[PDB]
């Protein structure tokens, strides 16, 4: 690849300037080249990989969103004919959008899972493997639509399923793969029932346990919280 | 619609 | 180029969807192939290739100056030396900006700015022309530096000419130009007396031939009257 | 630092 010629160190410090800078496909490319030198990644790595790529993919999904319901308004009755361009666009910003979730996945899949054996590495990758399945079933509308919303349902589980028994119920990473999982059961899996009840499940656990932590883990944690708590109240 | 984490900077 | 095959009514369609979708990029490519066909452009298709490009360069020049100035800091007494990578990076963003004023200067002089005749269309792309040679000058170093500069000044300077003799002293572009100039004069050529002079004469002017405007051209010229008070008060 | 137009969005 492209990175391959530069060092993993100066990958990583090109990753940390192009954050700075809102340079996120450059943050993407360098922590891409970074997972290819073929090493785990440390905690703070993890955290650079996934903000990268979330800057690029949520840039390319408020595009699709926005000309996905142009394209709808398109199609509505007395709404004049303007050609193919519209869909056009959106495919291509869709085909785009593919792509990146398809790069994450290929690298969660060559080899960072596969290496990972600490909860708190796994459970990362595995959120991020339902994350980015979740993405791509948002633009999904074909015989695979399923298959690609059941791929991000299993990485959510196995994720939730480690966490449960390796992580206290306020680690931050066990907080954040419970609130996003519920997302997926509110926005995708048409089970808002169950979201709802992870979101709540989720928070009071994590309330419960609050006593054991210092005044920084304690911060870090309520402010998830407060993300599960904003989507109770938008959902009852 | 719903809040997610990561979320765009 | 890659725009080649599709119609350049496509390519506006797209590049307003782009816009919606704060896809600059694809805004400013659509954009590019729409100038290639070698048609004129309207003076919404003039405001739509500015708009593209300004997001694209914006973006590129915000990122240059954090890294410019993280560069900067290295190289202070007491900063510990951590290698290349500030500076590589820095010139990679340097010169993917400089290609995109290579290329927006190299649709003026092939062949917008030849073909256009009007004082709206003339005195608009002389304006970009001084805009993306500043922006070249922004980042210039070398022996070119001052060559760079004359180029934006007689850019500028040829606008200037035209909008005093053609456009009344509201008009928006002769107004925007003005407002350039002034920048230009004040950050790049060391010349702050010019600046304030020009931005002070330009309202004035401004201010005294607002009676003759409708209610919605007076919001119009009012607004970057407003831009040029900006920097005088930022300036004195 | 001062103003010019068109501006970043
Ligand atoms: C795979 O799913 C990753 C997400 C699971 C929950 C959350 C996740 C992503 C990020 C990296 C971005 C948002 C946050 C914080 C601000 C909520 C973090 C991180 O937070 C860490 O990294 C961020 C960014 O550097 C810092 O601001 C925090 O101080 C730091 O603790 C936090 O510990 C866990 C890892
Ligand atoms: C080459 O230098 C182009 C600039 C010279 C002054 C200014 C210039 C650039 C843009 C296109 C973007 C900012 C503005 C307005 C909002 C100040 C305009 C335009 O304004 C036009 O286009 C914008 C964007 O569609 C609309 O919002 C306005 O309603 C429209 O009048 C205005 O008439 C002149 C052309
Ligand atoms: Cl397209
Ligand atoms: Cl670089």
């Amino acid at each position: 690849g492209a990175m391959g010629s530069m060092e993993r160190a100066s990958l990583i410090q090109k990753a940390k300037l192009a954050e700075q800078a809102e340079r996120y496909e450059d943050m993407a490319a360098f922590m891409k080249g970074a997972v290819e030198k073929g090493e785990e990644l440390s905690c703070e790595e993890r955290n650079l990989l996934s903000v990268a790529y979330k800057n690029v993919v949520g840039g390319q999904r408020a595009a699709w969103r926005v000309l996905s319901s142009i394209e709808q308004k398109s199609n509505e009755e007395g709404s004049e004919e303007k050609g193919p361009e519209v869909r056009e666009y959106r495919e291509k910003v869709e085909t785009e959008l593919q792509g990146v979730c398809d790069t994450v996945l290929g690298l969660l899949d060559s080899h960072l899972i596969k290496e990972a054996g600490d909860a708190e590495s796994r459970v990362f990758y595995l959120k991020m493997k339902g994350d980015y399945y979740r993405y791509l079933a948002e633009v999904a509308t074909g015989d695979d639509k399923k298959r690609i919303i059941d791929s991000a349902r299993s990485a959510y589980q196995e994720a939730m399923d480690i966490s449960k028994k390796e992580m206290p119920p306020t680690n931050p990473i066990r907080l954040g793969l419970a609130l996003n999982f519920s997302v997926f059961h509110y926005e995708i899996a048409n089970s808002p029932e169950e979201a709802i009840s992870l979101a709540k499940t989720t928070f009071d656990e994590a309330m419960a346990d609050l006593h054991t932590l210092s005044e920084d883990s304690y911060k870090d944690s309520t402010l998830i919280m407060q993300l599960l708590r904003d989507n109770l109240t938008l959902w009852t | 619609s719903a809040g997610s984490i990561p979320g765009r900077r």
